[PDB]
C-alpha cells in the first residue's frame, strides 16, 4: 500500500494505488483505498480493510448525528479526536490502521493523521504503506506552498508511480482526489501500465 | 527521540524539549510540541509512550482548570504534582496503565518556584535541575560542572545552549530544534527557539 | 530484581532508655543517580518512627495510607498510639495485599509513653514481624551490617557510644555497597528530647 | 377496595382487572375465523375513523393472527411468536406446531397476573395455522386461556354471528374454499347497524392450507369474493 | 390512591386518557399530502413582545427525506426525536438504503408504553409522553404521512390537524381535499385555515412551514419565501 | 432501591409537581438580565443584608466557565448542583471537541437533565429558573432562559422572581434602539427597573456586566450610590418637566 | 424489600416512633448498675412465672469478651442481635490490631448500628436500652445506650420500671469512695424497692468488673451476699 | 406497598418541603450555641443541658468536636444523627489530603457535607438529617472562618451567630454591640458570656451549665483549646465586677 | 486443540448483462481420505440471489441459517424484500462481529442488480467486500483466476475484439475450466454443480468429473 496526502494554497490533495495480496498471491487489482465519508470529508485505507471501512462508516454516522443535532457541520479536528478516542480502547488487540482525515473548515484546510496505536498529528505532508518512503523522496524534492493545480497532480502521480516501480506489495492503478472550499471531486483514475509510456 | 530539560533559579524556573516526531525510519514531524499548560504559572512537560501522554496530561488538565473554575483560585504546584503521582500509581495497577515520564515545572506566591520529576513509577522526586531521555547522560554532568543556586537567567541559558551542542556533537540522532520556555513572577514567556542550521 | 531496582538501606538498635533509627538518603534508578535528599524515615507520633526501602512509589504509597488510618485513630479516641499496634496495623496493611503486594520493608523503633520501655521491630514483604532486643536491618546490604553490629554491639549503651556505634556501622556497611550511600541520617530519641544529626560520608 | 390492583382477591374469587381488561376486548372492530377440512379463513373489519389501521398480521407460512385489542401490546406478542418460530427452525430444522406455541403464549401472559406494579395484556387473538393433523384455529384472550374451537369471533356485538355460527355449524368440513369465503363474510355481516353493507374498503382476508401459505388480501383483491349477496 | 398501569372499567388505561387532555391544550399543526411532496404547517402561540421568535423550532428534521411537527408538551418530545435518527442512521450502516416512513414511526411508536414502577427502570421510565406528532417524507413507494397518539397506534392518513382546534379545522380539511390537488393550493388552504382558527394575526413569523417534495430534500421556508404567497 | 412514580398526569393534563416547583419560584429573590449592543447585564436583587454577612459567600452570580455566567431565582442547595454539572459539562466538551462550548449547548443540557427528574423513578424536581447570558464567537451576545420544567427561550429583557410581572411590564415599554446606545445607559435601565421592587433604595444590589474579553465584573457600592443619585436627578428634571 | 424510612418527623420536630420504643423499656425487668474505684457492678432481675420454668438455661448478663460485661432493659428478642454484633466487632478489633477493644469504642459502633436502623428501608427501632461495664489502663467504665443512637458515660445510674424512684435513692447514699463489697450491697437493696413478694437468689443475677475479667456470680455467692 | 408511605420528598402545594422546615423547628429546642471571630482567633461558646451525677469531663468535651489539626464544629441538634456527620467530615479531610498532601480548605469541607444531605431531600425516601452546625477554621488564603450549615444543604458565612433556643434575640443583640474590625480575643469573650446570660434562662451561670473553645496560631501552630473550671470562674467573676461598675 | 478444519470445495461466480452464475464442486474430504461426494456449497437465498461459501463446514451451515433467519426479520420487520445490495452490507457486519474469533469461509454472492444487471459480490473471513465481475475464490483460487482474465478481460491480448458475453458461452467456458481443474488438485472433483440466475428464476444444472 501506498498513501499521500498533501495540503497547499488551493487546498488539499490525496492519492492511493489499487492493489491488495495475501502473502505473494495477488487477490485483487481494483480496490477502492481513497475512502468517501462524505461530501467535505475524505478517508484513507492502509493496512487492514475491514477495519479502515467499519471505524471510518461509524465516524461518518457519528458525523452526520452532530449535524442535525447542532445544526452545524462539523470540524476536521473534533473528527480525528473521535476517531482517536474510538480505536484508543481496543489497544493491544491486533488492529493495523492507518489513516489520513482531510478537509476544510472555518479556519482553513485540515490534514490530520491517525493510527492505531495513538498518535494523531497535524501536518502539510504526508505518506503512509509499504512505500511511503519511495515516495517521500519525490514528494519533497519537488514541493512547494505557491503551486497550482495543474504541477500537484503531475507531482502526486509520478510519487505513486515510482513508488509502485520498486515496491513488491503495491501496484495497480492510481487514484486523485482533490478537495476545496465546496467539496471534493474525482479528478481521473489512471493505471501503471499507460504512465510507463508517457515517461520513458 | 525525547529530551526534556529542567533548571530552576532563585526567582524564575526555565524549561526546554525537543520538538520532533517519527514512525522508526522518518520522523514526520518538526514543529511539536511536548508541553501542556495546565494554568497561568503551571507547565507539564510529558513524554514517553504514543496514546498515553495526550492522554494523562489532558485529564490533569480538565481536572486542575474545573478545581479552579469551582473554588475561585489556582492549585498550588505541590499539590499539583501529588494529585498527578497518586493517579498514576493508582492506574498503575489496572488494565490501562500508562507509560510515561514527566516533570512539573512551576511557580508560586509563597513558596517561590519548584521543579519536580516522574519516572513512570510514580517517584515523584525533587531537585533544582532535572532532565530526561537518553541525552540527560552527556548534559547531567556539565550541569553539576558549572550550575550555582544563585544563576542568573542569561547564563542558565548558555548553559542549555552547551548542553544542546553537546548533544548534537555525540548523539546518534538529529534532534536539530528545541522550544524553550521560562516562569517568573509575572507569568509564562517564550523565548527565540533554540535552533542549530 | 525489582526491589534492587533503586536501592535502599536502613537500620535500628536499642539501648537502655534510648532507642536509635539510621538510614542513607539516596534516590536513583538502578544505576544512576537523582537526587541526595530523598525521606526514607517517617514520624508516626511522638517518640515512634518508621523507615521503610525497597521501592520509592510504595514507599510513598504506604506512608501515606498510613498517615491516613493514624489520623483517623487519633482523632477517633485521644490517644497517642503504642508500638505493637502499629506494627500489628501495617502488617495487616501489608496482608490485605499477599496478591499483588507492595515492595517495601518496614522498620519500627519507639518508646511506650508509660515507662518509656524501647522497642524495635522488623517485618517483611508480607507482614511477618521479627521483634528483636539487639537490632533490626532491613535493605540490600543486610548480610554487610549483620556481620557489622554482631561484632560492637553491647547490651547496655549510653546515647553517646549508642550514636557512635549505629553510625561506624552504618557507613562502613554502606562503603561496600553501590546502590545504597551519598549521605546518612541518624536520629537518637530520649525521655525528654530528641537529636537529628547527619554525618560525613563519601560519594563516590 | 379490590379494584385498583391485580394481587387482590374479592371475597367472592374475582379479580376484577382482569375483567376490566376483558372488557377492553369488546369495544374493537370485530373479526371472524372458522375451520374447514383442509383450510382456515379469517376476516375483519377495519372500521375507518378517515383512515385507520389494518387488523391481520403474519407471523410464518402456516401461521397468522388477527387481532381486536391494544395495538401496541399486540406487536410484542407477535414477536414473541416470530423469535420462537425461528428459533425451533434454527435449531431443529422443523416448523414449529401451534400447540405448543399456543401453550407458551399462554405461559407468557399468567406472569403480570401474580404479582405487583404489573398490568394483564389487554388484547384477544385469534390464530390460524396447518400441520400434520390438518388445519388448527386457537383463540386467546387476556388471561392465559386458551381454547381450541370450530368456528369463533370476536368484538363488539359479536353475538349475531356467533348464534349464526351456531346454526350453521353442520356445514363445514366439506364446502370449498369461496363457499366458506361467502359463509364467513355473510356471517360477518350481522355485527351492522342494519344500515351498511360490506365493501372493498373495510374486509380484509386471510387464507392458510396445505398448498398455500398465508396468503392475504388487501382492498384491492377482495372484490372476486363479493358476489353473491342478499338482503 | 392508583398506579400507572391501572387500566378502568371500560378496557382503557388511564395515565394516556389523561395524557390525551392535555395536547387540548397546545398550538395546532396541520400536515398535508399530495402526488408531488408533503406539506407541513405550525403555530407558534406567541405570549410577549420581546422574546425572540426564531428559537422556537416545532418542526425539525429526522433525515434528508423525512420530518416532524409536534404538539402538547414540546419538552417529551427531545427524546424521542434524537432516538428516531439514530434508529435512521443505524438502517443506513448496516444496510446502506433509507428508512420507511412507516418503519420510522413504528421504531418510535415502540417506546410509548415502556413505563412502569416494578422493574429497576434503568431508563427511569415513569410515565406517558404527552405529545402529538405528525410525521412525513419521501420513500420508496410516494410520499407518505402519518399520526401518532401517546398510545402507539400510529394510523397513516391524507391530511389531518392537531392541537386544540382540531375539531372543527379537520371538517374544513375535509372538505378540501382532492386525490389530484397539488401542492400550491395544499399550502394556500392550510394557511386560510390558520387564519381563520389562530387569534391575534397571521405573520410570517409566527408562522413555520416545511416540504418534503420529491427529488429535493427536507425544506424550511425564509421569511422573505413565505410573505410572497400571503398577499391573497 | 426506591421505584416509585413522584410526578404524574392528571384529569387535565396538569402535571403538579412542576406547578408546585413553579411557586418558589414566585417568592425568591428578584433577578434582571439585559442584551445590550456590546455588554450584557445582570441586575440580581432583593438580597436581605443583615450587615453580620460576608457578602462573597451568598452570591448568586456564578461562573461557569470564561465565556458564560448565570443567575437564578429559586433554592440554593440545587442551583449549585445544577452549576456544578455544568461547569463538569462545559470542560468535557472543551476537551472532546478542540473549542470552547455555546450558550445554546450548555442551556440545551440543563434543560435535559430538568426534564430527566420530571419523568425518572424515585426522583424530585428542581425548583430553579435561571438566567444564563453569555457571548458567542464572532461576538453576538445571547440571553436565555429556563423552567424547572425542561423549556427554554431567547429573550431579549426578561426578570424572574418575584416581583418579575411589574419588571416585565415596565420593560416592555422601556427598552428601545435609541435608549440602548452605550454601556453607562444599559446598566440605568436595570437600576431603574429594580427600583420597583426594591424596598428601601439602593441597599440590595448585586450588578454585574460582561464585556467583550473582560470574563466578568462586579461594582462595589461607591458606583452604585453615584448611578442611584443620576437617576434620583433625571427622576427630579422629568417630574419638574410635567 | 421495601425501600423507604418509617420513622419520620412529625409537626412539632419529634421522631415519634423512638418515644414509643421508649416506652417499652419502661417494663423491660428493672437493672441496676454501680461504679466504684475497684471495679463496676451490674445486677437484673427475672421473672419466671411459673415453677415448672427453668433457671439454668436463661441468662441476661452476657460477656463480650474476658473484660467487657452486658445487661439490658426491654425485648429479650432485640438484645441477642446487639450482642452477636458486638462479640463481632470485638474480634475485628482484636484482629486488626492485636489488643483487646476498648469498651468506649464498643458503645459507639454498638450505638451507629442502633441509630442505622432509624432510618433505613422497612424495619423500625428496636426497643432495648444497654449497661455496658469495662476496665481499661487501671480504671472501670461505665457506659448506657439509647434506641436513639445516645450514649452518656454515667456513674451509678438506673433504668427500667421504677428508674424516676430508683436515681433518687441513688443520689442520696453515693459516696465516691467505695470498695467493690457495698455497692453490691446498694445495687440489691435498690430493687429491694421494687420488687414484689419474697425476693431470693433464683430472681437475681450479678456480674462484676474487677482487675480480672468480667465474671458471672453463681447462686451460692448471690446466696451469701443476700444474707445482709 | 403504597398505602404505608409518605413520599418523604415532595413540594407542598405551595412550593415548599415540610419535613425540612419540620426538623428546623425541632432545631430550635436544642443547645444553645454562639460563635464569634475576632481579628487575633476565633470562639466558640455553647450552653449544656445536663445536670446530675454524671461522669463528667470524661472525654475532650460533650459538644465540641474535631476534624483536623485545623477545624472544629459545634452541632446543636440530634446527637445520633451527628455522631456520624463528624466522621464524613474527618474522612473528606483525611482524602483531601491524601490526594492533595495539603491542609483542606474550611469552605470545600462544608460544601462537600452540604452536598450530602441534599439528595436527602430529592432522592431515596429516607428522612433527612436534622442538624445545624458551626465550623470554626483557619486556613491561609483568608486566615480565621467561621461558617453555618442548615438541614437542607444551605450555608452561609457571617462575623457573629446564634443558634438554638433563643437565637433570635441573641442576633439581634448582637447585630449592635460589635465593632467592625475594632474587635480582639480579650473582648469577645466578654461579650459572649455577656450575651448568654442575657440569653439563657436561668438567672446567672454557674460556670458548669457553660462551654467554651478558642482557637488561636502560636509559633506557625494552631492550637485549639477548652477554657478550666478556673478560667471561666474568672472570666464570670471579671463580667460581674464589669456590670458592677454600672 | 485446534477448532479448525480444511475441507476444500473451490468456488467459482460470473456476471452478465442479464444473467449471473455460480459452479462449484461437489465433494467433502478431511486429511487424505473422502467423507463423501454429494455435498454442494451453493444455495438459494431469494428468487434473484444465490450464495457460495468454502472452507470450514461447520461455520459454513450456522452462517447460512443465520442469514436464513434474518431475512425473513427484515420481510417482517418493512414489508419487503431483501436486495443484494442489502445482503452484502449485512454479511459485512455479521462477520466483523466475530474479529477476535473468526469464520473461516470464503463467500461470494451472485444475483441481478437492482434494474436488470448481474451483481457479483466477492467477501473475505473479516468482512471486506467490493464488487467485481468475476471471481475464483476457493482452495484452486490460483488455478482460474489467471484463466478467466484473459478469456474475459482479454488482458494480454492485442487486436482483439470485445465481443460481449453471452449464456452459453459462459456456461461452456466454466464447464471446461472445472473439467481441466481437477486434474491437478487433489480436493476438487467426482461432480460439478451450476446454479444460473436470469430474468425468469433460478435454474440449475449437474454435471460428472472424474472419481480419483
Amino acid at each position: 500500500t501506498t498513501t499521500l496526502a498533501f495540503k497547499f494554497r488551493h487546498g488539499v490533495i490525496v492519492a492511493a494505488d489499487s492493489r491488495a495480496t495475501a502473502g505473494a498471491y495477488i487477490a485483487s487489482q481494483t480496490v477502492k483505498k481513497v475512502i468517501e465519508i462524505n461530501p467535505y470529508l475524505l478517508g484513507t485505507m492502509a493496512g487492514g480493510a475491514a477495519d479502515c471501512s467499519f471505524w471510518e462508516r461509524l465516524l461518518a454516522r457519528q458525523c452526520r448525528i452532530y449535524e442535525l443535532r447542532n445544526k452545524e457541520r462539523i470540524s476536521v479536528a473534533a473528527a480525528s479526536k473521535l476517531l482517536a478516542n474510538m480505536v484508543y480502547q481496543y489497544k493491544g488487540m491486533g488492529l493495523s490502521m492507518g489513516t489520513m482525515i482531510c478537509g476544510w473548515d472555518k479556519r482553513g484546510p485540515g490534514l490530520y493523521y491517525v493510527d492505531s496505536e495513538g498518535n494523531r498529528i497535524s501536518g502539510a505532508t504526508f505518506s503512509v504503506g509499504s512505500g511511503s518512503v519511495y515516495a517521500y523522496g519525490v514528494m519533497d524534492r519537488g514541493y512547494s506552498y505557491d503551486l497550482e493545480v495543474e504541477q500537484a497532480y503531475d507531482l502526486a502521480r509520478r510519487a505513486i508511480y515510482q513508488a509502485t516501480y520498486r515496491d513488491a506489495y503495491s501496484g495497480g492503478a492510481v487514484n486523485l482526489y482533490h478537495v476545496r472550499e465546496d467539496g471534493w471531486i474525482r479528478v481521473s483514475s489512471d493505471n501503471v501500465a499507460d504512465l510507463h509510456e508517457k515517461y520513458s | 527521540m525525547e529530551y526534556l530539560i529542567g533548571i530552576q533559579g532563585p526567582d524564575y524556573v526555565l524549561v526546554a524539549s525537543d520538538r520532533v516526531a517519527a514512525s522508526n525510519i522518518v520522523q514526520m514531524k518538526d514543529d511539536h510540541d511536548k508541553m501542556f499548560k495546565m494554568s497561568e504559572k503551571i507547565l507539564l512537560l510529558c513524554v514517553g509512550e504514543a496514546g498515553d501522554t495526550v492522554q494523562f496530561a489532558e485529564y490533569i488538565q480538565k481536572n486542575v482548570q474545573l478545581y479552579k473554575m469551582r473554588n475561585g483560585y489556582e492549585l498550588s504546584p505541590t499539590a499539583a504534582a501529588n494529585f498527578t503521582r497518586r493517579n498514576l500509581a493508582d492506574c498503575l495497577r489496572s488494565r490501562t496503565p500508562y507509560h510515561v515520564n514527566l516533570l512539573l515545572a512551576g511557580y508560586d506566591e509563597h513558596e517561590g518556584p519548584a521543579l519536580y520529576y516522574m519516572d513512570y513509577l510514580a517517584a515523584l522526586a525533587k531537585a533544582p535541575f532535572a532532565a530526561h531521555g537518553y541525552g540527560a547522560f552527556l548534559t547531567l554532568s556539565i550541569l553539576d560542572r558549572y550550575y550555582t543556586p544563585t544563576i542568573s537567567r542569561e547564563r542558565a541559558v548558555e548553559l542549555l545552549r552547551k548542553c544542546l551542542e553537546e548533544l548534537q556533537k555525540r548523539f546518534i540522532l538529529n534532534l536539530p530544534t528545541f522550544s524553550v520556555r521560562i516562569i517568573d513572577k509575572n507569568g509564562i514567556h517564550d523565548l527565540d527557539n533554540i535552533s542549530f542550521p | 530484581s525489582i526491589m534492587s531496582y533503586n536501592g535502599g538501606a536502613v537500620m535500628a538498635m536499642k539501648g537502655k532508655n534510648c532507642v536509635a533509627i539510621a538510614a542513607d538518603r539516596r534516590f536513583g534508578i538502578q544505576a544512576q543517580l537523582v537526587t541526595t535528599d530523598f525521606q526514607k524515615i517517617f514520624p508516626m507520633g511522638d517518640r515512634l518512627y518508621i523507615g521503610l526501602a525497597g521501592l520509592a512509589t510504595d514507599v510513598q504509597t504506604v506512608a501515606q495510607r498510613l498517615k491516613f488510618r493514624l489520623n483517623l485513630y487519633e482523632l477517633k479516641e485521644g490517644r497517642q498510639i503504642k508500638p505493637y499496634t502499629l506494627m500489628s496495623m501495617v502488617a495487616n496493611l501489608l496482608y490485605e495485599k499477599r496478591f499483588g503486594p507492595y515492595y517495601t520493608e518496614p522498620v519500627i523503633a519507639g518508646l511506650d509513653p508509660k515507662t518509656f520501655k524501647p522497642f524495635i521491630c522488623s517485618l517483611d514483604l508480607i507482614g511477618c514481624p521479627m521483634v528483636t532486643d539487639d537490632f533490626v536491618v532491613s535493605g540490600t546490604c543486610a548480610e554487610q551490617m549483620y556481620g557489622m553490629c554482631e561484632s560492637l554491639w553491647e547490651p547496655n549503651m549510653d546515647p553517646d557510644h549508642l550514636f557512635e556505634t549505629i553510625s561506624q556501622a552504618m557507613l562502613n556497611a554502606v562503603d561496600r555497597d553501590a546502590v545504597s550511600g551519598m549521605g546518612v541520617i541518624v536520629h537518637i530519641i530520649e525521655k525528654d528530647k530528641i537529636t537529628t544529626r547527619t554525618l560525613k560520608a563519601r560519594m563516590d | 377496595q379490590y379494584d385498583n390492583d391485580v394481587t387482590v382477591w374479592s371475597p367472592q374469587g374475582r379479580i376484577h382487572q382482569i375483567e376490566y381488561a376483558m372488557e377492553a376486548v369488546k369495544q374493537g372492530s370485530a373479526t371472524v375465523g372458522l375451520k374447514s377440512k383442509t383450510h382456515a379463513v379469517l376476516v375483519a373489519l377495519k372500521r375507518a375513523q378517515a383512515a385507520h389501521q389494518k387488523k391481520i398480521l403474519h407471523v410464518d407460512n402456516h401461521i397468522g393472527i388477527s387481532i381486536a385489542g391494544l395495538t401496541a401490546d399486540a406487536r410484542l406478542l407477535c414477536n414473541f411468536m416470530r423469535q420462537e418460530c425461528l428459533d425451533s427452525r434454527f435449531v431443529f430444522d422443523r416448523p414449529l406446531p401451534v400447540s405448543r406455541l399456543v401453550s407458551l403464549i399462554g405461559s407468557k401472559t399468567q406472569i403480570p397476573t401474580q404479582r405487583y406494579g404489573r398490568r394483564p395484556y389487554g388484547v384477544g387473538l385469534l390464530i390460524a395455522g396447518y400441520d400434520d393433523m390438518g388445519p388448527h384455529i386457537f383463540q386467546t384472550c387476556p388471561s392465559a386461556n386458551y381454547f381450541d374451537c370450530r368456528a369463533m369471533s370476536i368484538g363488539a356485538r359479536s353475538q349475531s354471528a356467533r348464534t349464526y355460527l351456531e346454526r350453521h355449524m353442520s356445514e363445514f368440513m366439506e364446502c370449498n374454499l369461496n363457499e366458506l369465503v361467502k359463509h364467513g363474510l355473510r356471517a360477518l355481516r350481522e355485527t351492522l347497524p342494519a344500515e351498511q353493507d360490506l365493501t372493498t374498503k373495510n374486509v380484509s382476508i386471510g387464507i392458510v392450507g396445505k398448498d398455500l401459505e398465508f396468503t392475504i388480501y388487501d382492498d384491492d383483491d377482495v372484490s372476486p369474493f363479493l358476489e353473491g349477496l342478499e338482503e | 390512591d392508583r398506579g400507572v398501569n391501572t387500566f378502568s372499567p371500560e378496557g382503557r388505561l388511564f395515565q394516556v386518557e389523561y395524557d390525551i387532555e392535555a395536547i387540548k391544550l397546545g398550538s395546532t399543526a396541520i400536515g398535508i399530502q399530495t402526488s408531488e411532496g408533503v406539506c407541513l404547517a405550525v403555530e407558534k402561540r406567541i405570549t410577549s413582545p420581546l422574546m425572540e421568535p426564531s428559537s422556537i423550532e416545532k418542526i425539525v428534521e429526522i433525515d434528508a427525506h423525512i420530518g416532524c411537527a409536534m404538539s402538547g408538551l414540546i419538552a417529551d418530545a427531545k427524546t424521542l426525536i434524537d432516538k428516531a435518527r439514530v434508529e435512521t442512521q443505524n438502517h443506513w450502516f448496516t444496510y446502506n438504503e433509507t428508512m420507511t416512513v412507516e418503519s420510522v414511526t413504528q421504531a418510535v411508536s415502540n417506546l410509548a408504553l415502556q413505563f412502569g414502577e416494578e422493574d429497576a427502570d434503568p431508563g427511569a421510565m415513569s410515565r406517558p409522553f404527552g405529545v402529538a406528532l405528525l410525521f412525513g417524507g419521501v420513500d420508496e413507494k410516494g410520499p407518505q404521512l402519518f399520526h401518532m397518539d401517546p398510545s402507539g397506534t400510529f394510523v397513516q392518513c391524507d391530511a389531518r390537524a392537531i392541537g386544540s382546534a382540531s375539531e372543527g379545522a379537520q371538517s374544513s380539511l375535509q372538505e378540501l381535499y382532492h386525490k389530484s390537488m397539488t401542492l400550491k393550493e395544499a399550502i394556500k388552504s392550510s394557511l386560510i385555515i390558520l387564519k381563520q382558527v389562530m387569534e391575534e394575526k397571521l405573520n410570517a413569523t409566527n408562522i413555520e412551514l416545511a416540504t418534503v417534495q420529491p427529488g429535493q430534500n427536507f425544506h424550511m421556508f425564509t421569511k422573505e419565501e413565505l410573505e410572497e404567497v400571503i398577499k391573497d | 432501591s426506591y421505584d416509585r412514580a413522584i410526578t404524574v398526569f392528571s384529569p387535565d393534563g396538569h402535571l403538579f409537581q412542576v406547578e408546585y416547583a413553579q411557586e418558589a419560584v414566585k417568592k425568591g429573590s428578584t433577578a434582571v438580565g439585559v442584551r445590550g449592543r456590546d455588554i450584557v447585564v445582570l441586575g440580581v436583587e432583593k438580597k436581605s443584608v443583615a450587615k453580620l454577612q460576608d457578602e462573597r459567600t451568598v452570591r448568586k452570580i456564578c461562573a461557569l466557565d470564561d465565556n458564560v455566567c448565570m443567575a437564578f431565582a429559586g433554592l440554593t442547595a440545587d442551583a449549585r448542583i445544577v452549576i456544578n454539572r455544568a461547569r463538569v459539562e462545559c470542560q468535557s466538551h472543551r476537551l472532546t471537541v478542540e473549542d470552547p462550548v455555546t450558550v445554546e449547548y450548555i442551556t440545551r443540557y440543563i434543560a435535559s437533565l430538568k426534564q430527566r427528574y420530571t419523568q425518572s423513578n424515585g426522583r424530585r424536581p428542581f425548583g430553579i429558573s435561571a438566567l444564563i447570558v453569555g457571548f458567542d464567537f464572532d461576538g453576538t451576545p445571547r440571553l436565555y432562559q429556563t423552567d424547572p420544567s425542561g423549556t427554554y427561550h431567547a429573550w431579549k429583557a426578561n426578570a424572574i422572581g418575584r416581583g418579575a410581572k411589574s419588571v416585565r411590564e415596565f420593560l416592555e415599554k422601556n427598552y428601545t434602539d435609541e435608549a440602548i446606545e452605550t454601556d453607562d445607559l444599559t446598566i440605568k435601565l436595570v437600576i431603574k427597573a429594580l427600583l420597583e421592587v426594591v424596598q428601601s433604595g439602593g441597599k440590595n444590589i448585586e450588578l454585574a456586566v460582561m464585556r467583550r474579553d473582560q470574563s466578568l465584573k462586579i461594582l462595589n457600592p461607591e458606583e452604585i450610590e453615584k448611578y442611584v443619585a443620576e437617576i434620583e436627578k433625571e427622576k427630579e428634571e422629568n417630574e419638574k418637566k410635567k | 424489600g421495601y425501600s423507604f424510612s418509617l420513622t419520620t418527623f412529625s409537626p412539632s420536630g419529634k421522631l415519634v416512633q423512638i418515644e414509643y420504643a421508649l416506652a417499652a423499656v419502661a417494663g423491660g425487668a428493672p437493672s441496676v448498675g454501680i461504679k466504684a474505684a475497684n471495679g463496676v457492678v451490674l445486677a437484673t432481675e427475672k421473672k419466671q412465672k411459673s415453677i415448672l420454668y427453668d433457671e439454668r438455661s436463661v441468662h441476661k448478663v452476657e460477656p463480650i469478651t474476658k473484660h467487657i460485661g452486658l445487661v439490658y432493659s426491654g425485648m429479650g428478642p432485640d438484645y441477642r442481635v446487639l450482642v452477636h454484633r458486638a462479640r463481632k466487632l470485638a474480634q475485628q478489633y482484636y484482629l486488626v490490631y492485636q489488643e483487646p477493644i476498648p469498651t468506649a469504642q464498643l458503645v459507639q459502633r454498638v450505638a451507629s448500628v442502633m441509630q442505622e436502623y432509624t432510618q433505613s428501608g422497612g424495619v423500625r427501632p428496636f426497643g432495648v436500652s444497654l449497661l455496658i461495664c469495662g476496665w481499661n489502663e487501671g480504671r472501670p467504665y461505665l457506659f448506657q445506650s439509647d434506641p436513639s443512637g445516645a450514649y452518656f458515660a454515667w456513674k451509678a445510674t438506673a433504668m427500667g420500671k421504677n428508674y424516676v424512684n430508683g436515681k433518687t435513692f441513688l443520689e442520696k447514699r453515693y459516696n465516691e469512695d467505695l470498695e467493690l463489697e457495698d455497692a453490691i450491697h446498694t445495687a440489691i437493696l435498690t430493687l429491694k424497692e421494687s420488687f414484689e413478694g419474697q425476693m431470693t437468689e433464683d430472681n437475681i443475677e450479678v456480674g462484676i468488673c474487677n482487675e480480672a475479667g468480667f465474671r458471672r456470680l453463681t447462686p451460692t455467692e448471690v446466696k451469701d451476699y443476700l444474707a445482709a | 406497598s403504597r398505602r404505608y408511605d409518605s413520599r418523604t420528598t415532595i413540594f407542598s402545594p405551595e412550593g415548599r418541603l415540610y419535613q425540612v422546615e419540620y426538623a428546623m423547628e425541632a432545631i430550635g429546642h436544642a443547645g444553645t450555641c454562639l460563635g464569634i471571630l475576632a481579628n487575633d482567633g476565633v470562639l466558640l461558646a455553647a450552653e449544656r443541658r445536663n445536670i446530675h451525677k454524671l461522669l463528667d469531663e470524661v472525654f475532650f468535651s460533650e459538644k465540641i468536636y474535631k476534624l483536623n489539626e485545623d477545624m472544629a464544629c459545634s452541632v446543636a441538634g440530634i446527637t445520633s444523627d451527628a455522631n456520624v456527620l463528624t466522621n464524613e467530615l474527618r474522612l473528606i479531610a483525611q482524602r483531601y489530603l491524601l490526594q492533595y498532601q495539603e491542609p483542606i480548605p474550611c469552605e470545600q469541607l462544608v460544601t462537600a457535607l452540604c452536598d450530602i444531605k441534599q439528595a436527602y431531600t430529592q432522592f431515596g425516601g429516607k428522612r433527612p438529617f436534622g442538624v445545624s452546625l458551626l465550623y470554626i477554621g483557619w486556613d491561609k488564603h483568608y486566615g480565621f472562618q467561621l461558617y453555618q450549615s442548615d438541614p437542607s444543604g444551605n450555608y452561609g458565612g457571617w462575623k457573629a451567630t446564634c443558634i438554638g433556643n433563643n437565637s433570635a434575640a441573641a442576633v439581634s443583640m448582637l447585630k449592635q454591640d460589635y465593632k467592625e474590625g475594632e474587635m480582639t480575643l480579650k473582648s469577645a469573650l466578654a461579650l459572649a458570656i455577656k450575651v448568654l446570660n442575657k440569653t439563657m434562662d436561668v438567672s446567672k451561670l454557674s460556670a458548669e451549665k457553660v462551654e467554651i473553645a478558642t482557637l488561636t496560631r502560636e509559633n506557625g501552630k494552631t492550637v485549639i483549646r477548652v477554657l478550666k473550671q478556673k478560667e471561666v470562674e474568672q472570666l464570670i467573676k471579671k463580667h460581674e465586677e464589669e456590670e458592677a461598675k454600672a | 486443540f485446534s477448532p479448525y478444519v480444511f475441507n476444500g470445495g473451490t468456488i467459482l461466480a460470473i456476471a452478465g448483462e442479464d444473467f449471473a452464475i455460480v459452479a462449484s464442486d461437489t465433494r467433502l474430504s478431511e486429511g487424505f481420505s473422502i467423507h463423501t461426494r454429494d455435498s454442494p456449497k451453493c444455495y438459494k437465498l431469494t428468487d434473484k440471489t444465490v450464495i457460495g461459501c468454502s472452507g470450514f463446514h461447520g461455520d459454513c451451515l450456522t452462517l447460512t441459517k443465520i442469514i436464513e433467519a434474518r431475512l425473513k426479520m427484515y420481510k417482517h420487520s418493512n414489508n419487503k424484500a431483501m436486495t443484494t445490495g442489502a445482503i452484502a452490507a449485512m454479511l459485512s457486519t455479521i462477520l466483523y462481529s466475530r474479529r477476535f474469533f473468526p469464520y473461516y469461509v470464503y463467500n461470494i454472492i451472485g444475483g441481478l442488480d437492482e434494474e436488470g444487471k448481474g451483481a457479483v459480490y466477492s467477501f473475505d473471513p473479516v468482512g471486506s467486500y467490493q464488487r467485481d465481475s468475476f471471481k475464483a475464490g476457493g482452495s484452486a483460487s490460483a488455478m482460474l483466476q489467471p484463466l478467466l482474465d484473459n478469456q474475459v478481460g482479454f488482458k494480454n491480448m492485442q487486436n482483439v475484439e470485445h465481443v460481449p458475453l453471452s449464456l452459453d458461452r459462459a456456461m461452456r467456458l466454466v464447464k471446461d475450466v472445472f473439467i481441466s481443474a481437477a486434474e491437478r488438485d487433489v480436493y476438487t472433483g467426482d461432480a460439478l454443480r451450476i446454479c444460473i440466475v436470469t430474468k425468469e428464476g433460478i435454474r440449475e444444472e449437474t454435471v460428472s468429473l472424474r472419481k480419483d
